[PDB]
DNA sequence: CCATCACTCACGACCT
DNA sequence: GGAGGTCGTGAGTGAT
């Protein structure tokens, strides 16, 4: 006189492969504590899209490791801002862990509100980001604009204005990358 | 009748909670090559294909050293160069110098950093170049523009040995706003 | 202090 | 009947 016992297993299997996703994420052991399921899904959608992008693309030019990993991290920290690269649709691709000090919330805690750039920015400014992102890089490059990211208090909505500065680049071929070039950006705050 | 009105908001919340993970699993199928396709697979299979496909030397840094390098250059609008600690000659310069300083790689390669900076800094330049894995950082002027496609270029980097096979100064140089 | 939210996680019936 | 997926509630912790 029921249908349970099977749904209870489908959920425990889906929500255990999700914990597999979580354990495989290349984040610090201490950061994998709270990690709501829809937050693990977001971190996974970022990582497994910050590879393919590099996997199907041309092997990155230049020599093999002129600078150490810790050296590149120290340069990333020395930067007056934080790196943030996201696709033309809005989906994120790489958020710099240097944002821990320029925004208050760290990288992990920030990708919890969503996955698109349109999930971290205050909705009022969303319109702006759309007009500077619709036109691809035919020849229009080195775009610059401003938005109100989302400094907060641990749940949702002071909001620090940031000056986004960057230019679109090349996307690898395929289905998903259909007119979706990636857009690097040197994000810097407007109230140091 | 307020309790049902609160459970309605809870209903919409728990429905959004599921229609958001439906998007995260669809965008986990619409991007992976293994499940890029024909028959649309079930959710559990998409999650398993994600667990597996993720597994390529993932255990921290979130980014391959060279991927981080390429994204630093493509994001901070800078370039990478290796210079000599005695002769000052550049032994390697990135493809980024034509985008940033409007000069082709040839007009740098083979030349020295001394022929490329403002002389009233070049002496202090030697201070940064003279060794005596240490940190080096300095603001410096640089000749910007030879053809189509002076500025301040904050340079940051480290001094390492020179194993061409595999002392020199490896530095990233970005223009200050 | 208290109630009231926002979020999370599971668990069943139910559709198609 | 079975494999799969959608929908509302009941109950927890905590922000405010």
């Amino acid at each position: 006189r029921s249908t349970k016992g099977a749904s209870k297993a489908r959920r425990d299997q889906i929500n255990a492969e999700i914990r597999n996703l979580k354990e495989l994420l290349p984040l610090a052991e201490a950061d994998k504590v709270r990690l709501s399921y829809l937050h693990i899904m977001s971190l996974a959608c970022i990582y497994t899209r910050k590879g393919v992008f590099f996997a199907g693309g041309t092997p990155l030019a230049g020599p093999t490791g002129l600078l150490s990993a810790q050296e590149l991290e120290d340069i990333v920290a020395a930067l007056p801002g934080f790196l943030l690269v996201f696709t033309a649709e809005g989906k994120l691709l790489y958020l710099s862990e240097s944002v821990s000090e320029h925004l208050g919330h760290s990288m992990v805690d920030l990708v919890a509100q969503g996955d698109s750039i349109y999930d971290i920015i205050d909705p009022a400014d969303h319109l702006t980001v759309r007009q500077q992102l619709t036109m691809p890089s035919a020849l229009d490059a080195d775009r610059l604009f401003r938005c109100r990211f989302n400094t907060s208090k641990s749940l949702r909505r002071g909001n620090k204005l940031v000056l986004i500065r960057g230019r679109f680049h090349a996307h690898p071929p395929g289905a998903y990358w259909a007119g979706n070039p990636v857009f690097t950006a040197f994000c810097a705050p407007l109230e140091p | 009748d307020k309790e049902r009105l609160a459970r309605e908001n809870h209903s919409e919340i728990e429905r959004r909670r599921r229609n958001k993970m439906t998007a995260y699993i669809t965008e986990l199928s619409d991007m992976v090559p293994t499940c890029s396709a024909a028959r649309k697979p079930d959710k559990l299979t998409i999650l398993r294909m994600a667990v597996s496909h993720m597994k390529s030397l993932r255990g921290p840094s979130f980014l391959t050293d060279q991927e981080l390098k390429h994204l630093i250059l493509e994001a901070a609008d800078g370039f990478l160069f290796i210079v000599s600690c005695e002769t000052g000659r550049v032994v390697y310069v990135s493809d980024s110098v034509t985008p940033v300083l409007n000069q082709p790689q040839s007009e740098w390669f083979g030349s020295t950093l001394y022929d490329q900076v403002h002389p009233d800094d070049v002496d202090k330049l030697r201070e940064q170049l003279s060794t005596s894995g240490s940190r080096r950082s300095f603001i410096c002027r640089m000749r910007c523009g030879t053809s189509s496609v002076f500025v301040v270029v904050h340079c940051t980097g480290y001094i390492k040995a020179w194993p061409p096979a595999g002392f020199c100064l490896v530095a990233i140089g970005r223009l200050q706003v």
